[PDB]
């Protein structure tokens, strides 16, 4: 139905022009994302060693994508073989075409998370909005088990389910992680994935307004200076009598 | 789950919830609840009410959240 | 009769360091070259970051 | 085209200027300066202003029919 | 000596050093080179971003974010390319509006070629939105390039010709960026030809009076003034790139496209919505397409209806309030046009397509023949 | 500061067109380090995901 309502406005610690990103917080969302988001959501267009500078070190980034494995280059017969990823490959499609979604998951699509901040308005908000926020059926409402109730996700028939049941949980520090944290880490980490740039948009963006703060005024008395002779002038009319 | 992980939305939300603005909708969710409840052949759904609600509960939610998350 | 031409007032314009008849302005004349060139220089510094 | 020396025909006009490098290029800034900003806006207000609050109030309450039309008590 | 003889330099002392200028042009005069600057820039990122996309449907996609991720600086010289966009389209709109309401377009070759500029550059930007074959890339490429079939006993045959299959596939992508490539240039020599009338009787300005009693040359005066401007375009386009990149293009476009979907959206970017709002407001295939098209090319019918003794608006009161209702309008029509058809919207922005159309040819020229009397002209 | 600072600015590096382009591009240089930095620095004003910062503890 054509009736619907949008997120409110969350104090993320990356809105508000010059703004780092929470780089701690990446990180525990990246764990959001391998353990409990990978199942079912592909995130094909990041790659290992985009972790590396930003969140973690070069030796840990290598170790995960070691980890587990893709299908690596023609062994010299013609059948291809497996081997631990490097860190120049993409994480790792769990649904080779795009009918294996629907097959495992009611017959619902779920759309990738390389995006997906910049492919939903408010971003992180609708994402932090979609994800804690989850509400009972109301009366007259018919769900049908495949599409669950979902406030905010439009026409309120969903099909993923709340994949942030409190846990299913990791740590590096240990954080307490409730829906809560664990939903803040995510967008925040999917910003990231969408925006890898952000950090050094605003970084450029404080210097551009520090020097055009600078020129601007600097262009402007270039400007008046030789205008002056213009501005400042002087007319008389002398008329034959 | 059973109990024990002190999830900061429900703590935050019930101080949210309650407040005025969201009594009143809430009154209204529970009126039109009850109308729907009381019939058979019906069709006015509720759905509009709990938006409402939840929209009112949300901005405060917002504004009262983050502050406490680590 | 040309002679009755004026040259209006300009110390309604004029920076301070030529205000005086009474002096020269060959002195204020570095200062005020400096000025006025030290904003271009400053600015093409500037581009040129 | 049109040059310097062949624009047009002009006569008994005196100019007298002033090197920029004797002058302020920001004499009465904003003593001077300011009354003219509100002066000119007071020249144009009436014309510039109202057909621009016409569309401000158009869209607000645009706006206003539309969403509350999405709703609806009985039948 | 040296600027003034020599056969290149002659050329660039006539058009930015010993020209006569009007010594009173103001700031509505500075989106001339503005257009200059953002025709350059739009070339330039232009070019950097053609050294990494490829034009095929299954790394169309795919390569643009290549460019955003991995190659250096290549999100800024995406970004700078999209919102030059934006930047090059304000700057047209105040250009075309600022001869209006001066009177510019009294000199018909000049003007004439601007149309053919306004409509080049239309033209070159639609087809720009198409290439990263988003979602509304791939449908707005097929809702607006199927209006030509509205078109009788040819149209069919056009769109499909176009098109180069059924729909917007394979074919239409590839196509669409070599276009997108060619077009530029040719607008070029064709803003060369814009300034070649132009130089023929010099700038008009704020009076609509004459100049020739008092110009200016174009040196320190008018370069300097343009450099400033063009610092100040910076600013807006940098401001707009560095920290609200996606703010003109909406949080939408990303996701690949997807022949089957249609999104519940649907819109054109910003700088068709007016014209969009006109072409849904008639119900009809073929004069809404008509009515589209009659939106645009109205222009070319401008100084046929003067009617006005004075050539400005600066002393004619009801032709100012006339022209800003004009503006104001067009704020409604791209209001509506990023909005869907349902109850307000429809009337009101069939009313407002009314009201463009009435206020253009009817209401203007009348307020000048008025405007003539009240002065006993 | 006395005969003044743009007076001798003037006489002993703006009166030729080439000390004035030597000291603008003089200027160009450290202005860079001075500023890059600066900006960068004061950008250190969000001890957050500070590489630095995050570099200490893993
Ligand atoms: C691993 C278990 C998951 C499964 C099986 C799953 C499945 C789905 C499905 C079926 C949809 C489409 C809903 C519909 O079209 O009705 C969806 C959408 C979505 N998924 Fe999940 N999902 C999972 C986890 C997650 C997680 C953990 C996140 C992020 C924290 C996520 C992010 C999203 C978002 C933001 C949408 C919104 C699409 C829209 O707004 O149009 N998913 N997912
Ligand atoms: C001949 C010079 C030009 C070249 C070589 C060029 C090249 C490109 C390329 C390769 C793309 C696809 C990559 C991308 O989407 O970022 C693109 C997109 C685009 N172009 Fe151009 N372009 C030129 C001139 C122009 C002109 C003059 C305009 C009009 C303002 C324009 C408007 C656009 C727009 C709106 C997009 C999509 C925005 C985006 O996704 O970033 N281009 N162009
Ligand atoms: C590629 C896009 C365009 C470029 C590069 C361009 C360039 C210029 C330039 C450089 C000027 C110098 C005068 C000034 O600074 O305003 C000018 C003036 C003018 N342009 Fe354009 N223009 C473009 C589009 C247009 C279009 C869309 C129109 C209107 C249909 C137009 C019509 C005119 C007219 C009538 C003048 C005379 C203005 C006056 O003397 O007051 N141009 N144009």
């Amino acid at each position: 139905s054509d009736l619907e309502l949008h997120p409110p406005s969350y104090p993320w610690s990356h809105r508000g022009l010059l703004s780092s990103l929470d780089h701690t917080s990446i990180r525990r969302g990246f764990q959001v994302y391998k353990q409990v988001c990978s199942s079912c959501h592909s995130m094909d267009y990041v790659a290992y060693r985009h972790l590396v500078g930003v969140c973690y070190t070069e030796d840990e980034a290598k170790a995960l994508a070691e980890e587990v494995e893709v299908q690596d280059g023609p062994n010299e017969d013609g059948e291809m073989f497996m081997r631990p990823g490097k860190l120049s490959d993409y994480f790792p499609k769990p649904y080779p075409n795009p009918e294996a979604a629907r097959a495992a998951n009611n017959g619902a699509l779920p759309p990738d998370l390389s995006y997906i901040v910049r492919a939903r308005h408010g971003g992180e908000d609708y994402v932090f909005s979609l994800l804690t926020g989850y509400c009972e059926p109301p009366t007259g409402v018919s769900l049908r088990e495949g599409l669950y109730f979902n406030p905010y996700f439009p026409g309120q028939a969903i099909g993923m389910a709340p994949p942030i049941y409190n846990e299913v949980l990791e740590f590096d520090d240990g954080t307490p992680a409730t829906m809560s944290q664990v939903a803040k880490d995510v967008c925040t980490f999917l910003r990231w994935a969408a925006e890898p740039e952000h950090d050094h948009r605003k970084r450029m963006g404080l210097k551009m307004l520090l020097m055009m703060g600078l020129l601007l005024p600097l262009v402007y008395a270039m400007k008046r200076h030789k205008w002056s002779v213009l501005k400042s002038r002087k007319l008389a009319y002398r008329p034959p009598k | 789950e059973e109990e024990e992980l002190v999830d900061p939305l429900t703590t935050v939300r019930e101080q949210c919830e309650q407040l005025e603005k969201c009594v009143k909708a809430r009154e209204r969710l529970e009126l039109c609840d009850e109308r729907v409840s009381s019939r058979s052949q019906t069709e006015e759904d509720c759905t509009e009410e709990l938006l409402d609600f939840l929209h009112a509960r949300d901005h405060c939610v917002a504004h009262k959240l983050f502050n406490s998350l680590k | 009769s040309h002679t009755d031409i004026k040259v209006p007032d300009f110390s309604d314009y004029r920076r301070p360091e030529v205000l005086d008849s009474t002096k020269s302005s060959k002195e204020s004349s570095e200062a005020r070259k400096g000025f006025s060139y030290l904003v271009t220089a400053t600015t093409t510094v500037g581009v040129a970051y | 085209g049109r040059q310097f020396g062949h624009l047009t025909r002009v006569r008994h006009v005196i100019t007298y200027s002033l090197s920029p490098f004797e002058q302020r290029a920001f004499p009465h800034y904003f003593s001077k300066g300011i009354p003219n900003v509100l002066r000119r806006t007071r020249a144009c207000i009436l014309r510039v202003a109202p057909p621009f609050v016409a569309f401000y109030l158009v869209y607000t309450w645009g706006t206003q029919e539309f969403e509350k039309s999405k709703r609806k008590n009985p039948a | 000596n040296i600027r003034k003889s020599h056969p290149l330099m002659k050329i660039v002392n006539n058009a930015f050093i010993d020209l006569p200028a009007p010594s009173n042009i103001s700031s509505w005069w500075n989106f001339g080179s503005l257009l200059g600057i953002c025709l350059i820039l739009q070339i330039l990122t232009g070019l950097f971003l053609a050294m990494h996309y490829t034009s095929d449907t299954t790394t169309a996609f795919s390569s643009v974010t290549h460019i955003c991720r991995d190659v250096n600086y290549g999100w800024i010289i995406r970004y700078m390319h999209a919102n030059g966009a934006s930047m090059f389209f304000i700057c047209l709109y105040m250009h075309v509006g600022r001869g209006l309401y001066y009177g510019s377009y009294t000199f018909l070759e000049t003007w004439n070629i601007g149309v053919i500029l306004l409509l080049t550059v239309m033209a070159t930007a639609f087809m720009g939105y198409v290439l990263p074959w988003g979602q509304m890339s791939f449908w707005g490429a097929t809702v607006i390039t199927n209006l030509l079939s509205a078109i009788p006993y040819i149209g069919t045959n056009l769109v499909e010709w176009i098109w180069g299959g059924f729909s917007v596939d394979k074919a239409t992508l590839t196509r669409f960026f070599a276009f997108h490539f060619i077009l530029p240039f040719i607008i070029m020599a064709i803003a060369m030809v814009h300034l070649l009338f132009l130089h023929e009787t010099g700038s008009n300005n704020p009076t609509g009076i004459s100049s020739d009693v008092d110009k200016i040359p174009f040196h320190p005066y008018y370069t300097i003034k343009d450099i400033l401007g063009a610092l100040l375009l910076i600013l807006a386009l940098m401001l707009l790139v560095l920290f609200a990149p996606d703010l003109l293009g909406d949080p939408d476009n990303y996701t690949p496209a997807n022949p089957l979907n249609t999104p519940p959206h649907i819109k054109p970017e910003w700088y068709f919505l007016f014209a969009y709002a006109i072409l849904r407001s008639i119900p009809n295939k073929l004069g809404g397409v008509l009515a589209l098209a009659f939106s645009i090319l109205i222009l070319a019918l401008i100084p046929l209806l003067h009617t006005s003794k004075q050539r400005s608006m600066m002393f004619r009161p009801l032709s100012q309030c006339l022209f800003w209702a004009l503006v104001a309008d067009l704020l409604t029509l791209t209001w509506i046009g990023g909005q869907p058809v349902e109850h307000p919207y429809i009337t009101i922005g069939q009313l407002a397509s009314v009201l463009y159309f009435l206020l253009i040819l009817v209401l203007m020229p009348t307020a000048g023949t008025i405007e003539n009397k009240l002065l006993k002209w | 500061v006395a005969p003044t600072l743009t007076a001798r600015l003037y006489s002993l590096l703006f009166r030729r067109t080439s000390t004035f382009a030597l000291t603008i591009v003089v200027g160009a240089l450290f202005f860079e380090r001075a500023f890059d930095q600066g900006a960068d620095a004061i950008y250190e004003h969000i001890n957050e995901g500070k590489l630095w910062k995050h570099i200490k503890h893993k």
